[PDB]
């Protein structure tokens, strides 16, 4: 199911999918 | 990159592997 | 060592009080029941002369019915402290049912109910019954069988609960060692004693009623050698023969066999022809042989004990509609467990709390003679509503004639009915499609299934993302083992859908397949077993779980359990009913609330004013003169697809004055969590203030570390209350007010006003009103009013007046209104020179 | 020459792109859709002059000009249109050059360029030019430039090439102007001021010497011969002339589904005209052999809606296999609206229907045209030609008076437990054998209808008493609780009293009444329901006042108890009760005298308002604290499981033991004039119900009135001498409003003004003045003003203030004053405000007099 | 003849007979 | 069997002749 | 008349698997 | 699953249902 955030959503649902992270 | 994610799949809709896509 | 019974045993048969009050005789002097007690349709109870303190216990069940004028059974039984159950009817022991005066209950003395349960029903103005704790006076897990409905409640207090008997008598509780035991709420006593003890004036103690039984009224585990046990009491054989039990509406006598006082011989025993003894059957196994017919009841299927052929062409109808029904297998086991063929067809039909057919222990054959339904069908099952397994593990029962019917099971699932296939005589590969209904059966019961696990892998304030750990296998590829689920059939596994709802409770049962039970949020299937969660609100409990989802072909199921998690706390909202009042001309008042949700543990308010700039005089505003469509896009889309204000870095504690260090130009302070009003002080007069509470919440060690990553921000935004503390008075006063008279010789006075300008005013002088008053009476005090740049910068005006005494008066007029008009100043005018004098 | 292409369908892989290459004609229509980037397209395409039908342009992105793809483009055709339009042009963000700049005639339909938020330049064209005049109400572009610019872009030549057109300019971009051709021109044509010869469509091409050719030519083309009508032989399509044979190769694309050209009338046509059908030979059109036409499909399962689609338009399914509807999708009431857009138009299924599994099914209806089974090769070894299992929630098969003859095999019906048994022996009559019954094996007796409602009787209901926001329904059926007497006219009658748990009422609000009972589906919950009611009188409560309800009952019993009844639906009103307070009453002075009231009533009326009621009180004067004096300023189920668990229990029971202010009272038409006859102290009148405005007249100059407004509703006859209209209730609630009228002029001048000296000795002047007291003030008087200014330049007149507490002991107050001609006049201050000032009066003030000449 | 059930039997015995309802060990 | 109200009347439909057998005291 | 996702999916409801339908 | 999708909210959702496109028409 399409996933839809903007902003600091974003960042807190890549930091979601990521728990190895992300490259900023 | 918070780039890529502002700059695509935050005007559009990102599926799961999308996302996990940008995980590293 | 050993202790007697209290007082001595009188015992009494199993007594009918019926119709007449007189018939209550019957319980004089009666100390125990020997079996039930039976009371009911004595039309009017209010004749009753005497209270029975002598019935302390009855062996098996109380029943009290239809009977009316009778207020309390206290009224009959003082001292009934213990309904032993070694019968039950129907399973209940004790039935208080339509007594439609039994306004109290009043077994104050009650201790335990040793078996079964309790019914209480239709006391239209039975009280209280709802209040006693049933459930601690019964036995250790028959706590589903305590039924109380359609009784009135005129619609220690221990633990928050008044668990008492009516108005007076509160019911004891007993400690965790002692329960249904204790004499009082502090005092245990004798594990032999059963229903409590009594203690002597002297500190001898005494059972109530023996755990086991008596001899010569004292309480011992077991019978004395030579003696057999009869419920209450040993006995001697010469006494059981005699001794009798009512049951299926007959008589038996007592058989003093092996150790007890049996009214049947045991498994494998019949009786001797003088009845005085049990022997082995012929072969040693007995061929009872009974007629089918409709078991309505636990108590009817008591009818059947012993029987071991089912014979006659009536179906034997198993149709036991008890509710959860924690008796209902025990009974029948009771009733049929014994039973080792059925010569007609077996049906069971709508059935309620019958749980499972494992109660025919013994079942091996349904032969049918006469099937039943047209002939057609030899095990019909029908409409059971909590049915949901069949016979016993590795039990076979073979059937000769006829098919199965099997409908409308909810909770008896197809791989069950299926089982039965290696059973009829034609071991067919599969029913009819007229015989198993596919959706009827099962459709609420945990079919083939097996487990999911899932592990929650993270958790954001606004997203989690949860991954399926255990595995799944499709086909059999390197022939795998231990795959713990498999799918046979690369198609069939659609995927993994995962549920969720907002669910504080974390209790919420499972969607069910009803139609508008849509509590639950749900996915669509996810093939890998990993789905991140989107748009949940932050520290909010929220319940998951997954199934797999396979086409109609695949009857393999899998769920996971219900699992719960909370959010992250995220960002705090905006404060609520912000309002600023001024007190005092440096002072504001504050209020707030915090009513909309802290998403999280607020740890501190920041509260900040910032001055703002005094207004200014407009040159548009007269000084003196105004003083103070879609259906294209639709069709397009079809057409085509064919289908194939700042931010919390500047919030901390700090403090600005003004230059002249006179007042803040910034304020701001951090305040504890409980402080919802804050006063302001030393503020500047009559000038706007912004002001703004933010709320701040916990900061978490991986929020905190996360947020070094996307700059997050922990407190609520602004919604800035601007507003002007109140107006300093004095302040425009206009002062070092100094009037004179130039001496230039014009023929009426050229009167000379000088002040000078307010040393801080409220906000801008908009223009100085000068007055004066001729201080004879006939006079008034008359205005002048002039531009404040216009005297600012002069420094001195001139008015010209005739002779006489002026009072003088100069006031600011500033954006804040008039200012206090000066002390009064003089002029004495005097007339200009007439030269014929 | 003139190759073609038939129709286009671009996508975003753009080597599909490719598919327009050397083919100046599409044959049909050009779709480009979703390229995510085009810029990869090196290409162009100038060699595609002209489109057949129509184009759309939807969501490419990575595009940025039309001439980038097919920059030739002259003629769009419009031998179709898109929804009226033949050029659509949507949503194409990176869009920016609408580069058609050759195009000319749109010949049919209109043109949408919308939503391509970067293209600029958009009514820059006039696009009326380019069609047809018919059409010139077909031009449509909006959301073409949300934020880009605020009038930022300019056109050739012109300041912020070609002349002034339009008092503006003609502009494809900032580069290009839009081309003319003459007034006796019609866009075929391709230089502003020498049009091609008239037998050309678009535009025509001269050759290195002279000679002219088209680029399309209208009528028709064959061999590139511009040509008015094909010969015999040829047949037309949209532009070219084909042969015979060739029409069959031909295809055009609708309804997302193929169609073949078939040669008839001398035309290539899609579709045999209404009342024929396509040959068998695929190559001509024939009468319908029935005088109708049935489009013939093949049978196959039908698991989702998205396949029930493919029969949308089907009359006749055939096949050797059944036609198995077999939803288990549990989708709800969607369920019927695609399965009867796919379904509703078979006559006859050849070859056996089967309704396996299905969930959301709630009744065959959606076979809305379905007559005939026939059955030709039936289920399960020939024997069952309608067969029907294990649907959950069926209950209803075939329409009513809807008939379906069933010509070879039974039917087989199990596990439907909604699907009443005495609704399937309707299909009885309608079997070819005629059956008199259906087995125990084709019919399942236990196996169908074992929780539908069966047998319903009928109950009567009746709306015993109302209020204005409660009822009362009494259940009138001799509905009989345990066994009858044999000569009752028992209706029905539960075999065991506690077997029937009660009535339970269903109430709605409905205006219309049009409503119908509740389905099962729990997300039908449009009714109130009630707990069961044993009684059968249930008291209806807090309902709307005069609100249309609809209400209906059903006997709510255990499970196993077969006897229930329903009632219809049916229809009450409650009362009209208290009509809602009138709303937006302002009051505004007019003058000393009158005032309008506005009002409207938004707020609901219950019933018909039949007045509004205006009420005025004159509040009295106001007065004011003169001891905080102010001369220095005047101035203005469980049902079911704890049931049956009892009914057992009791019967197990009974086998053991027997062994043998102002009310609206007053709301009355008034004039109450004060004593004087002047003006009202109360005014009220029992407008229309039509009026909103109200003029006052004759009010007191400068005082509050109170007003209400009342809006009113006709009492109802039980009212009106039932309750002896004591409750009363008739009209409205009100608010005081208020208004303070205004100052009448001059009302406080001073009158009888009049000066004297006094004569007694005296050496500084004793100036008496006198006046009467203003006879009719703006209220009472604070202050009298005097003015007086002897009558020279120079001189300041003074004032004086003095209270009225003094005048009237004073009779006359006294001034001091010496040699001099005074002016003095006066004025009376109201707390209403100062007065204005008499006339002027003078004064002789003579010397101080002396005696030493 | 007579059909009555739970209550409605309750009702027809205790109605339709005298004081004497007698049953066991009668 | 057969041995109580709920069986000879109610589903047995007993006559009144029946019914009065449990009464008779 | 058209089958499409406009009225499978925006005159009422759908699942995400009818979507998938339109994917090439 | 409640997808309601319309218009643009709709086209968003077919290409979050797919990372290939979509459009085959006569091919």
């Amino acid at each position: 199911n399409s996933l839809r955030a903007c902003g600091p959503a974003l960042m807190d649902m890549l930091r979601v999918a990521c728990p190895n992270g992300f490259n900023s | 990159d918070f780039r890529g994610v502002v700059d695509s799949c935050c005007r559009n809709s990102c599926s799961f592997s999308t996302l996990r896509a940008y995980c590293d | 060592p050993t202790m007697r019974l209290s007082q001595n045993v009188k015992p009494c048969k199993s007594m009918d009080i019926r119709n007449m009050v007189s018939h209550f005789n019957q319980l004089e002097n009666c100390t125990v029941i020997e079996g039930f007690l039976l009371i009911d349709l004595i039309n009017d109870a209010s004749p009753l002369n005497r209270s029975f303190p002598k019935l302390t216990e009855v062996t098996d069940y109380i029943i009290i019915y239809r009977v009316t004028g009778l207020h309390s059974l206290s009224k009959i039984f003082p001292n009934l402290s213990v309904i032993r159950g070694n019968k039950l009817f129907d399973g209940y022991a004790l039935v208080v049912y339509s007594n439609f005066d039994l306004m109290d209950l009043g077994l104050h003395k009650l201790r335990s109910i040793t078996r079964g349960g309790v019914r209480i029903e239709k006391n239209h103005k039975l009280c209280y019954d709802r209040t006693i704790d049933w459930l601690e006076i019964l036995a250790e897990n028959e706590t589903q069988l305590v039924v109380l409905t359609e009784n009135g409640k005129e619609k220690q207090l221990h633990n928050n609960r008044r668990l008492c008997w009516n108005s007076k008598l509160c019911q004891t509780k007993c400690p965790e060692k002692c329960r249904n035991n204790c004499i009082d709420e502090h005092t245990c006593c004798s594990q032999d004693c059963l229903g409590g003890c009594v203690i002597d004036k002297n500190g001898n103690e005494s059972c109530i009623s023996c755990r086991n039984v008596s001899f010569n009224n004292i309480c011992m585990d077991s019978c004395p050698k030579g003696y057999y046990q009869f419920d209450s009491r040993c006995v001697t054989a010469n006494e059981c023969i005699t001794l009798t039990k009512f049951e299926t509406n007959s008589v038996y006598s007592g058989i003093p066999y092996n150790g007890q006082c049996i009214t049947h011989c045991p498994t494998g025993y019949q009786k001797s022809e003088n009845k005085r003894m049990c022997e082995p059957c012929p072969g040693g196994k007995c061929d009872k042989e009974c007629s089918s017919g409709l078991i309505d009841s636990l108590e009817r299927a008591r009818e059947f004990h012993g029987c071991t052929i089912i014979t006659g062409t009536e179906p034997l109808t198993i149709s036991i509609k008890r509710e959860s029904g924690a008796h209902v297998m025990d009974e029948l086991k009771y009733g049929l467990a014994a039973v080792h063929k059925i010569q007609s067809s077996l049906m069971v039909h709508l059935t309620y709390g019958l749980k499972s057919l494992k109660f025919f222990q013994s079942l091996t054959e349904i032969s049918g003679d006469p099937p039943m339904d047209a002939d057609k069908y030899a095990l019909y099952v029908l409409d059971n509503r909590d049915l949901d397994e069949l016979w016993g593990p590795n039990q076979t029962v073979f059937i000769r004639k006829g098919g199965v019917f099997f409908h409308f099971n909810p909770k008896l699932c197809v791989s069950t009915i299926n089982q039965l296939l290696p059973m009829l005589a034609s071991k067919p590969k599969f029913f009819e499609k007229s015989d198993v209904g596919a959706d009827s059966n099962g459709n609420r019961g945990s079919c083939g299934t097996a487990v999911l696990n899932v592990t929650l892998q993270s958790v954001g304030a606004n997203s989690a993302m949860l991954n399926v750990t255990t595995k799944v296998e499709i086909g059999e590829p390197q022939k795998p083992s231990n795959a713990t689920i498999v799918f046979k059939d690369p198609r069939a596994f659609i995927g993994f859908v995962f549920y969720h709802m907002i669910d504080p409770y974390g209790n919420s049962t499972k969607s069910s397949d009803d139609p508008c039970d849509d509590r639950w949020k749900v996915s669509s299937p996810e093939k890998s077993g990993v789905m991140v969660l989107s748009n949940l609100i932050p520290y909010t409990n929220y319940s998951y779980y997954v199934r797999t989802m396979a086409i109609s072909s695949e009857l393999t199921n899998a769920e996971s359990d219900v699992k719960n998690f909370r959010t992250n706390p995220g960002r705090p909202s905006k404060v609520t009913e912000v309002v600023a009042t001024a007190i005092s001309d440096s002072k504001i008042n504050v209020t707030w609330s915090y009513l909309d949700k802290p998403y999280g543990v607020l740890t501190r308010y920041f509260i900040k004013a910032k001055l703002i700039n005094r207004p200014t005089r407009n040159n548009n505003r007269d000084y003196c003169t105004e003083p103070l469509g879609m259906e294209f896009e639709n069709a397009l889309q079809n057409f085509i697809f064919v289908p194939n204000k700042d931010d919390e870095n500047t919030y901390k504690d700090e403090e600005d004055l003004s230059s002249n260090k006179q007042f803040y130009e910034v304020f701001a302070k951090e305040l504890p969590p409980n402080q919802t009003h804050f006063v302001f002080e030393k503020l500047r007069h009559f000038t706007r203030y912004a002001i703004f509470v933010v709320a701040c919440r916990e900061e978490i060690p991986s929020e905190k570390l996360r947020d070094t990553s996307f700059k997050k921000s922990l407190c609520s935004d602004y919604d800035t209350v601007f507003q002007t503390t109140k107006r300093k008075k004095f302040a425009d006063i206009v002062m070092d007010l100094k009037v004179d008279l130039e001496h230039a010789n014009n023929t009426e006075s050229p009167v000379r006003v000088r002040w000078t300008p307010p040393v801080d005013p409220n906000g801008e002088i908009v223009t100085y009103e000068v007055a004066y008053k001729l201080q004879k009476p006939d006079q008034v005090e008359e205005k002048k009013c002039i531009p404040a740049a216009d005297f600012n910068q002069t420094a001195g005006y001139l008015i010209k007046l005739n002779e006489g005494l002026y009072s003088f008066r100069v006031r600011a007029n500033s954006i804040a209104g008039y200012g206090d008009f000066t002390e009064v100043e003089h002029i004495k005018v005097e007339p200009p020179p007439s030269y014929a004098k």
